[PDB]
């Protein structure tokens, strides 16, 4: 019944004042993109930065298994858009937040399906 | 002076035609650094400018393109260059990367270990190498042609590069190989390209454009490296990150280049002409299978 | 009745000489289970008894022995059989194992994936396979010779087993292959061995002892499997774990068997005689390199 | 500066009443062996069980990196002797305990270099 909870470990490490994971790979892009959360190519808008997906995945970066039963990665091989105000901690951001399955924007950072 | 708005500077043809002796490389702006956009790593900027320059050449871009990237890991454990290559390449392009040490990557497949342990059944449309051993920067010993991974790379090109395919292989003043320069003469065109963000370094990318599988011109590799250093020694390049701010035309255009399976006998002058223009790739179109050799041993008692 | 204190029962020679038709396997004690020592898993007991039986044959045991173990993972994610093999084999023996799914292992090297993706440069002294697909236990369809991993195993034996080497390949009533039985005739001796702890199952290990690389006798594999089932159908074997309690003579004795590199032409009758007696291994003695093929593809857009 | 602490996670999981990791590979052996902690072949004495090393390694079993800078495993490919009274939790035992570098017995379970 034992499984390491890396997600909770990182969350608690951040709460206690630990420095966010660094060296996430920020891409050059137009910043005139769709603003969707996770895309096949950088899609940052004016208020976002785009990063290589693998480098923003806690499981990829920590060399641990992915929480999927198939062990598949949401981010590897794609690009993740992070709000510029949150780009000091892309791993934290992707961990804590969730993508709307309807419009593809980050819930609470672009999703407007609630009106 | 327009060079500052280019992604970099390519070695001018007249310098390729010289017969210089090898000198020490002495760069006017050694130690200077370009001012990168906020939060952008040198290796992202470097690969971006390399891809921007490759956009100006006649690269073959087939459907289901195959690209392999050697020396893809950083000391940070991630793969900045691979991420730029994947941004650049059409969506769906098969990307494989490799390095001696472990790293996390956006490539479709990553092989860890010495490049000599990497084997592939199939042929490739584009080979990128950033392999480099900083130990070579030993200024107190003579600067001879190097073997090591350059030997692998020359064999890999002759055995596993599709006709019509292209390469970009990182070199420096001390990290270079004469046969690799000789092999540049087996492409329709070649150059040594210096990125504007790294112009204070003797680094360049040796680019072979559209592989022909046979010598089109005879190149003495010892003389050509001396020609390259002579060019670098007499043409200061102003550090610049200007081209990083305009990415609207960055994506490699999907030309749908034709792929054909052909045998030695059928490569006539019409085919060779098509290869030379970036209009044809010759290789099997089977599925891509790779592997790395693992040395087995038992160190008990 | 002495069989209960043996590690298992081997198919008696007279049954090998029959010409039976294939029948359904009906074991008197189907469903019964032997009483294992406290806390011991079935697969540890099974492999222990298999190794105890192999101790009675003329196995070649050279210095720097090479053993490969297919089907080594369990549904528990560990490798019980590999751990018994390593206990049994001399310290320092090179042990490689493999399975379709991930598992943690004591082997010197583990390859994950279908056995067909496993490639090795070198030859082996002992091949163990516990590969098995429980889907084959379909009683409602005819029981024909199976392909799948048995095809791989037959090729692997002919291409990568050293002369003088041995094999033990798990079979069942439905998981069997006619060519593998035919290949048993290319060894100096062969049998089908049933472990006493698993005697209520149609499982057996097909053991080829001292490989000769050519037919010593012609074996029809469809007839031999029918002979095997006939033996099982008419000779109930009493479940027993007795032999698990005496391990004082368990270790495979390091015979220091001689290894020689020889060519096709030089394998005379004197050599063949030495091979047949477990006194000689013929293969290169280079270093052991293995790899698994990786299929590459990009599932984006 | 962030690193998962699997050792501490397992220790805390055990403290809170979680079931120890199962399916450690117990070997058949004479139980007349040297009793040393980690050996190339099973060496259980009368008061010990011998297990395959990899299956008793928290890092091996959890698919996470080993705490060595080289990532080498103390146990993989060897056998670990566990006191019979402790054999319900071989991963816990090897994690919590330390091998005497002089005699090779478990400190406090066979080591007598202190007299
Ligand atoms: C106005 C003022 O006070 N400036 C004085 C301080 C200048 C500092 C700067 N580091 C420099 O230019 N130097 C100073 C050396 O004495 C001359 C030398 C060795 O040839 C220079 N240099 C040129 N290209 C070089 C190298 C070099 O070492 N290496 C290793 C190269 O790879 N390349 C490509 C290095
Ligand atoms: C005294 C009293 O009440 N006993 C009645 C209950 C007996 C229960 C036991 N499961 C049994 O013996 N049976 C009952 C079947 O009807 C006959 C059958 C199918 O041939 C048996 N059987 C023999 N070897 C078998 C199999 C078999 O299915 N399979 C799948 C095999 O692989 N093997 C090797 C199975
Ligand atoms: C300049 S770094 C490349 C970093 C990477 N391209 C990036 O985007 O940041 C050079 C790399 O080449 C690798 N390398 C050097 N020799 C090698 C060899 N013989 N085989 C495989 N990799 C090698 C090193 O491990 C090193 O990480
Ligand atoms: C009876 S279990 C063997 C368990 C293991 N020997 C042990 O000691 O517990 C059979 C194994 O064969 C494997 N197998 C079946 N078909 C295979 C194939 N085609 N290639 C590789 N492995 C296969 C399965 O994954 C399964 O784990
Ligand atoms: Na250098
Ligand atoms: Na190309
Ligand atoms: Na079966
Ligand atoms: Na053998
Ligand atoms: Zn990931
Ligand atoms: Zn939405
Ligand atoms: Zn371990
Ligand atoms: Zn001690």
């Amino acid at each position: 019944a034992f499984a390491v909870d890396a997600a909770k470990a990182y969350k608690d490490y951040l709460a206690s004042g630990g420095q966010p994971i660094t060296n996430c790979v920020k891409m050059l892009c137009t910043h005139t993109g769709t603003g969707q959360a996770i895309t096949v190519t950088p899609e940052a808008n004016m208020d976002q930065e785009s990063f290589g997906g693998a480098s923003c995945c806690l499981y990829c970066r920590c060399h641990i298994d992915h929480p999927n039963p198939k062990g598949f990665c949401d981010l590897k091989g794609k690009y993740v858009q992070i709000p510029t105000t949150c780009a000091n901690d892309p791993v934290g951001f992707t961990l804590k937040n969730t993508v709307c399955t309807v419009c593809g924007m980050w819930k609470g950072y672009g999703c407007s399906c609630d009106q | 002076s327009s060079q500052a708005w280019q992604p970099g500077v390519a070695m001018p043809n007249l310098y390729k035609m010289q017969r210089m002796l090898l000198e020490k490389c002495d760069l006017q702006n050694y130690g200077d650094s370009a001012t990168l956009p906020k939060g952008i790593m040198m290796n992202v900027a470097k690969y971006t400018q390399l891809c921007q320059y490759l956009n100006t050449l006649t690269l073959a871009v087939p459907y289901n393109m195959r690209v392999i990237h050697f020396g893809a890991g950083s000391d940070k454990g991630v793969a900045p260059g691979t991420a730029v290559l994947r941004q650049w390449l059409p969506t769906g392009t098969l990307l494989v990367d490799s390095d001696l040490n472990d790293f996390v990557s956006d490539a479709d497949s990553t092989l860890i270990g010495d490049c000599a342990t990497v084997h592939t059944a199939n042929k490739w449309d584009l080979i990128i190498s950033d392999m480099y051993d900083p130990k070579t920067k030993n200024v107190t010993k003579e600067n001879d042609s190097k073997e090591g991974f350059f030997t692998y790379i020359c064999g890999f090109i002759q055995q596993k590069l599709a006709l019509g395919g292209s390469v970009a292989i990182k070199i420096t003043e001390h990290s270079w190989n004469a046969d690799l320069y000789k092999l540049m003469g087996h492409f329709a065109w070649w150059t040594a390209f210096v990125t504007n963000v790294n112009a204070s370094s003797s680094e360049a990318f040796l680019i072979g454009c559209n592989y022909l599988g046979k010598p089109r011109e005879q190149i003495d590799g010892y003389v050509m490296h001396a020609n390259y250093i002579f060019w670098r020694n007499t043409n200061p390049i102003q550090l610049s990150s200007y081209s990083l701010f305009d990415m609207s035309k960055f994506p490699l255009k999907l030309r749908g280049t034709a792929v054909m399976s052909l045998k030695e006998g059928q490569i006539n002058d019409m085919i060779l002409s098509l290869l030379s223009k970036g209009r044809l790739i010759i290789r099997e179109n089977n599925r891509v299978v790779i592997s790395s050799d693992v040395l087995v041993n038992n160190e008990n008692l």
